[PDB]
């Protein structure tokens, strides 16, 4: 289940 | 082939924390340029096709963490390579995997 805090996960964040 | 610099890679994951399982999904990426987050390229590098394996990240790395996850926490990832190949000259000019 993904969520808006680790939307990226597992790509990098930003 | 293997997972080297500038291949597209196609993998499936699951990630756990502390035995319990948090997501499943499928990517593909473009290697060898900072996509993925700290730890799971690395981990991937140099695997052939149809390799299963686990990874194993720090959560503090990543950016996700007003959540499940405790601090200090690893990000277990059980990892399958499906597919490399080379990547397209639209891919290299970008640095990105594209459909
Ligand atoms: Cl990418």
């Amino acid at each position: 289940t993904r969520y808006w805090n680790a939307k990226a996960l597992p790509f990098a964040f930003g | 082939m293997k997972v080297g610099q500038d291949k597209v890679v196609t993998i499936r994951y699951t990630l756990q924390v502390e035995g319990e399982v948090l997501d499943q999904g499928e990517l593909s990426y473009l290697h060898g340029h900072r996509n993925l987050i700290p730890g799971l390229e690395e981990a991937l590098e140099g695997r052939e096709e149809g390799e299963a394996f686990q990874a194993h990240v720090p959560a503090e790395k990543a950016y996700g963490a007003p959540g499940i996850i405790p601090p200090h926490a690893t990000l277990d990832f059980q990892v399958e390579v499906v597919k490399v190949r080379e990547a397209t000259p639209e891919e290299l000019l970008h640095g990105h995997a594209h459909p």
